[PDB]
Formats: C-alpha cells, structure tokens, sequence
RNA sequence: UAGUCCGGAUUGGAGUCUGCAACUCGACUCCAUGAAGUCGGAAUCGCUAGUAAUCGUGGAUCAGAAUGCCACGGUGAAUAC
RNA sequence: AAUGCCCC
RNA sequence: CGGCACGUAGCGCAGCCUGGUAGCGCACCGUCAUGGGGUGUCGGGGGUCGGAGGUUCAAAUCCUCUCGUGCCGACCA
C-alpha cells in the first residue's frame, strides 16, 4: 500500500473526467485506462468501464468501493478450468 | 581406497580425564560440530553413572564398553543367486568404535527426558547387560554364529 | 480459569494461558499481565479471583472470539460480495496475498485431487 | 435327513451318500424322448476334497447331511488342536490336524476364516484370502549384479515360505495371498 | 419424588462479579462462584459493539482528504 | 515430551519504504490468526579433513525486488578392513 | 557358477 | 413352448445357501528403474449388482413378474 503522507494516488486525466461528469450530472459510462487510480468518494454512483487488456469491463462504483483500486475490479485473466 | 594404506589422525584426549576412547566417544555423540554441547552431554551423564554406579566413571564406561564390544560380525557377499553372509572377526579399534556408535544410537532411541540423561541410563543397562545396544551386541553375534559355516 | 467465554489450561503460565484465548497472542497477553499488574511466571492455578476479574475486564477491552470472528467473517464475505479481485481469489480458493498457483499452493488448495 | 431325489437338487445341496459328506456343485438334467430321465451332477467330494462326476437316475437318491459354514474366528492351537469361535453365538469348537491341512501356515490368530463342520464338528477350514504375516527369515537382499527382478525366499513366523521382493528384510510384516502363496504388498 | 432414586438438590450460594448474590437450590454440592450473571451480561449494551457496522468513507476522508 | 512456549504456511486489519505508479504483481514491519508436519514408500544424492555437517557475513545484478549465484570466515567430526 | 528381451 | 441357470468394475470370475460389508485376477492412473520401450518395484482409483413390484427396520442375497443370453427335447402315432 502506498505510503500515508504521499496521499491517494489518481491520474489527473480521471480527475478532469470524473470532475467533469459530477459537474454535467450525466450517466455516461467512462472510459478509462488508469487500473492503478484510487476510488475516491466522488465518484459513488458513477459507471466506469476500466480497462483489461482486451477491452473495456464496466464496473458501477458503490458506498463500498471507496477504497480500492479499478484494477480490484477489473479482473485480467480469463480461467474457465480445465476440464 | 584403492591405491594405498593410510595412516590415522591424531586425537586430543577428553580434557577432564585425558583418554583417547573417551574422546573418541564425545566425537561420535556429536552433532553440526556442537563439541561442546557434546562434551557437557558426556560429562553429566558420566556423572551422573559414576553416581548411580559406585566406581569410577573410566571403569564404570570401560564395563559398559567391554559389554557392548562385538567379537566377530557378518558381512554380505551375493555369491550366486544367493547372497551369503560371511562372518569375519572384529579388529579391535573397530570394535571399539562401533560399539560407542551402538551406545550412542540406543541413546537416541531411548525416550527419557534429556540427551544426558537417555545416555546414562543407556550406559547402565548396558553395564547390567539389557538394552537395545547390547541387545544388538547380541543379534550381531548370532547371525555370526549362525552363518559360522563360512569362512 | 475461564475468561471472555472460553475456559483456560490452570497449570500453564498466564502468559501462554492467554494465549490459548482467540484474539491474544504473546505481545497481546503480555500487554494483559501488565496492564493488569500480574506476574508472567504464575500460573492460573494460584491466582486470586479479583485478579482473575482484572484479567476479564483486560481481555473485554481488547476484542476477543465473537467479536473477532464476526468481523473477519464479515470482511471476508465484503470483499466476496465487492467481487474484486481479492473476492475471486476468496471465492475461488486460492492464494489472495500474490503467491505462485502453478505450483505449490496447498495450504489454500488442500491435498491435490488427481486428474480423472 | 429328508431324503433328496435326482431331479430335484440343484448346486449347493449337502448329500450324505455312502457314508460320506458331499456337495452338489452342479448339475444337468435330461429328460431324452423315450427313456428313463437322469441328472448329471457335478459332485464334490467334501472330505479329501476332489470333484466326482456322477449320473443319478431320477429314482436314485440320497438323505440329506449336517454340513453348514459360517464365520467363525481363529483363536488358539494346542497341540494338534485348532479352536475356533462365534460373534453370534459365542459357541466353542475344536477341530483337527485333518481339518487344517495346508491351512496351518495361513491362520495367525483372531483371522475370520470360513468353515465347513460337519456333523457338528469342522472338517476343513477356509483362511481368509489375505493374512497379514510377519517373517522370521531372509537373506539380506544384494542387488550384487542383478538384472532382472531376482526375487527372494523368505521364512515367515507361521513357517511358510514366499518369495519377497528384494527389500523386505526381517521384522517387516507382508501380505500374501493364501489362496496363491504369493506376496502382494509389505503392509507398512 | 422417590427416596433413592433422584440425586441431593440443597440450596447453594451463587455468588458473581456483578456483584449480585444468590441463593439457589442446586445440584452442585459446593458453593458456586460466578463469572457472569443475567444482570450483569453485555447484552442490553452489547448489540452495536458486537456488530460495528462503520462506514469505509468515512474511514477514507478521516485518513486523508483535499 | 503435548501437535506443545515445536512448526510457521494461510488469511483479516493497520503501516513504512523505493518508485510517475506496489490492483493484476515488491519488500519489509506491527496486532491477530496458527495448515501440513511427529523423520519420510520403491528409489536415490554429496562428501576422504579444516572435508561433510552446522552458524553467520559480504558482493555482483539493482530505485525497489533473493531461500538463487559468487565469495568470506566461526565450530568441526565418522570411516576407509 | 541365478536372472539380463528390444531399439523403423 | 417349460425348465433352467445364468445377467455383478472395461474383460473373466467369486459372493448369494444362512438378509445387515460387495470381493479376486487382468486392465486403468501416477511415480521409480532404463539412453528409451518392455519385464519389474512402489503406490492409487473405479461398480454398487439387467429391470420393475413385493416381504422386511433394512434385499446383490428372499419371493414374483418382465428383458436378454446359453443349455436340454418339442416323442408314439
Ligand atoms: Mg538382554
Ligand atoms: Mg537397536
Ligand atoms: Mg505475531
Ligand atoms: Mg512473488
Ligand atoms: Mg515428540
Ligand atoms: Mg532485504
Ligand atoms: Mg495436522
Ligand atoms: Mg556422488
Ligand atoms: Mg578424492
Ligand atoms: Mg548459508
Ligand atoms: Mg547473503
Ligand atoms: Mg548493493
Ligand atoms: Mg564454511
Ligand atoms: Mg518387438
Ligand atoms: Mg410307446
């Protein structure tokens, strides 16, 4: 986990966007690539659709999830088992 | 080895009673190069025999010593399709040497409470002839006996 | 020989006698005797019962079995329900802190079930 | 004894002709267009333990024997004396050397074997297929310049004789089959 | 209530840390030493500290904030 | 002499540091948790003296990231018919 | 002087 | 047609009499040995009894009916 004194790590692109949106009040889905920015509470209620490699997975921020990470909720690998 | 006839090494005696087969002894006990635990090991529980024995602790381990020697022992050969197992006698210092070896391992085996402890009561039952050492003692010249037809 | 719900071994040093509770380790229970004002090398056998009422309240300000499972239960099924990646780990069975899965990891997969 | 007629018994009737137990093991009956009906049983003589061919006429027949099996469980030998006991009935029995033939060297104690008495009293005992036996003695096995298996002649406490594999020394209990006299697997 | 049959059931002092005495009849031959009563148990007390809710974003911004 | 004051795996919570950035995927710390494991089947490996065994230390790589690799010393044996 | 088969 | 004795793991057989557990050999899976394959050694897994209805506390087992496969003769006219 990131040190305490630096603060909450997020790209300034997402900031802009999500700034943005909870300005226009619209229920856009976002994009976005940064799986490495930090939920922060502005953003409750938003839909982002995070990157993966492959594509982009929505994912509807929740009181909940404040404290992760999108990559928390953009999971990467596919594994279906193996018989 | 092959080629040549070695010569032995040197060992300094025991520091409290300056014998070379009781260093011999302590060598054998020890373990990861711990001389030392080794030595305090030996010396309490020789002690500790001397107590429970009366005589002193160099005749009280040359008994038990003297119990546990082997004479003749049996080696393997596969000389056809069955193997036989040819008893040959003992030199001694091998004798000697294999009897601590057995001393020491029936200690091992022995669950008393301490290391010093498992190997007094060893040393004494030995001395007394009962044990597993001299059980072994025993085992190791009946299948002698029993193979005696070879030589 | 009884505290916060559980009932504790009478000859073993408090120390360890506490220990034997869910939720206090070695630092906990040493934090417990001090704070208490009890030796270490007693045991629970030979201990006034005031003392051992010291001890009850020590142990009711910390957070012990009900409690402590009750939540590790419920952060455990937040995070499965969150459906984050720690949550699949967790509903899936295997290692959640980053260890290897190609080979050894037994501890979370349990003993290995041959192919069929 | 109800008296049993030829074209009456099939297999695992207990006939007592001549003096002597039997045990229908199987058996064929014909009627043939215009003559006298036959069986042809597959005998089994239950004393020495060898197979009679017989053809019975439908008239001829024999009474019926006190032939019965059921588990009893090894205890103890003495002397030439094997006793056995019950889990249902808890009935003591002795029986003989003739009983135990070849049976001896497979029955250790408390083994649960099947047997065969017969007028109240055991005339062959079945050991259970597998025993658990421990041998007394081997020949320290050496690989030496072995090739192939090799194989090696071990005495058990019972007596018997197995061939073991190489490993099994002395002290180590093995399983063998009483049925082959083989060895199957050194129970740990 | 035969004579032989059923077990002695005297009245027995319990007494607890709550600080409550009780004079009980009971089976239990001794005296009684309690830990815990019913007028002393966390169970009217008890019913938010054994849950603890909480709120993660109220944990966040008292961590840190703008 | 206990699955223990052995063993520390796993997991929950809280942090430090490097680095734009530790989610996937770092290391370390604190509190709690305390799996398997009670000497290891057939088979198999290294070692003849400051050696094996055991105990620590350093270095390269490198911001961070070793139980690996390369070195250093401490204790220090058994046996070779 | 037990066993020891074969290599597109 | 009857009577009759079978139907149990992939194959071949036990068990069933005398109700409560399904066993044995080969095969199959994973190591080991070997330059590699085999023989061999060490370990593992697999069926629920052709089907249905009864008796029973409970049926592979006892009854009865069905399905399938074998065997015997279905003769004097
Ligand atoms: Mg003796
Ligand atoms: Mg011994
Ligand atoms: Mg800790
Ligand atoms: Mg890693
Ligand atoms: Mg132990
Ligand atoms: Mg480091
Ligand atoms: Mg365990
Ligand atoms: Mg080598
Ligand atoms: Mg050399
Ligand atoms: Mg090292
Ligand atoms: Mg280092
Ligand atoms: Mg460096
Ligand atoms: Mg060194
Ligand atoms: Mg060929
Ligand atoms: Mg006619």
């Amino acid at each position: 986990p990131r040190s305490l004194k630096k603060g909450p790590f997020i790209d300034l692109h997402l900031l802009k966007k999500v700034e943005k949106a909870v300005e226009s009040g619209d229920k856009k889905p976002l994009r976005t690539w940064s799986r490495r920015s930090t939920i922060f509470p502005n953003m409750i209620g938003l839909t982002i659709a995070v990157h993966n490699g492959r594509q982009h997975v929505p994912v509807f921020v929740t009181d909940e999830m404040v404290g992760h990470k999108l990559g928390e909720f953009a999971p990467t690998r596919t594994y279906r088992g193996h018989a | 080895p092959r080629r040549r006839v070695i010569g032995q090494r040197k060992i300094l005696p025991d520091p409290k009673f300056g014998s070379e087969l009781l260093a011999k002894f302590v060598n054998i006990l020890m373990v990861d190069g711990k001389k030392s635990t080794a030595e305090s090991i030996v010396y309490s529980a020789l002690e500790t025999l001397a107590q429970r024995s009366g005589k002193s602790e160099l005749e009280a381990f040359e008994v038990a010593l003297e119990n546990v020697r082997p004479t003749v022992e049996v080696k393997s050969r596969r000389v056809g399709g069955s193997t036989y197992q040819v008893p040959v006698e003992v030199r001694p210092v091998r004798r000697n040497a294999l009897a601590m070896r057995w001393i020491v391992e029936a200690a091992r085996k022995r669950g008393d409470k301490s290391m010093a402890l498992r190997l007094a009561n060893e040393l004494s039952d030995a001395a007394e002839n009962k044990g597993t050492a001299v059980k072994k003692r025993e085992d190791v010249h009946r299948m002698a006996e029993a193979n005696k037809a070879f030589a | 020989a009884r505290i916060a719900g559980i009932n504790i071994p009478d000859h073993k040093h408090a120390v360890i006698a506490l220990t034997s509770i869910y939720g206090v380790g070695k630092t906990r229970s040493k934090a417990i005797l001090a704070a208490a004002g009890i030796a270490e090398d007693v045991k629970i056998s030979e201990l006034s019962e005031g003392q051992i009422d010291t001890l009850r309240d020590e142990v009711a300000k910390f957070v012990v079995e009900g409690d402590l499972r009750r939540e590790i239960s419920m952060s455990i099924k937040r995070l499965m329900d969150l459906g984050c990646y720690r949550g699949l780990r967790h509903r899936r069975g295997l290692p959640v802190r980053g260890q290897r899965t190609k080979t050894n990891a037994r501890t979370r997969k349990g003993p290995r079930k041959p192919i069929k | 004894m109800a008296t049993y007629y030829s074209n009456d018994f099939r297999a695992g009737l207990k006939i007592m002709l001549d003096g002597e137990p039997y045990a229908v093991e199987a058996s064929e009956f014909v009627k043939p267009g215009k003559g006298q009906a036959f069986a042809r049983v597959k005998l089994r003589r239950l004393l020495t333990g060898t197979r009679v061919e017989k053809t019975f006429k439908s008239t001829d027949s024999a009474e019926g024997a006190d032939v019965v099996d059921m588990n009893l469980t090894y205890l103890y030998n003495d002397g030439e004396f094997w006793h056995f006991m019950n889990n249902e009935t808890f009935e003591q029995l002795s029986a003989d050397a003739k009983a135990i033939g070849d049976n001896a060297k497979w029955l250790l104690d408390q083994a649960e074997c099947i047997v065969t008495l017969w007028n109240g009293q055991p005339i062959s005992v079945t050991p259970p297929n597998f025993v658990e036996l421990e041998i007394v003695d081997t020949d320290p096995g050496l690989k030496g310049d072995t090739a192939g298996t090799g194989g090696k002649p071990a005495t058990l406490s019972t007596g018997a004789v197995v061939k073991v594999p190489l490993f099994v020394q002395i002290g180590e209990v093995i399983k063998v089959d009483t049925r082959s006299g083989e060895y199957v697997s050194r129970v740990k | 209530m035969k004579k032989d049959i059923h077990p002695k059931y005297e009245e027995i002092t319990a007494s607890c840390s709550c600080g409550n005495v009780m004079k009980i009849r009971s089976t239990v031959g001794h005296d009684l030493n309690l830990d815990v009563c019913s007028k002393c148990h966390p169970f009217f007390t008890g019913k938010q500290r054994d849950v603890a809710t909480g709120g993660r974003v109220d944990r966040f911004n008292k961590r840190f904030n703008i």
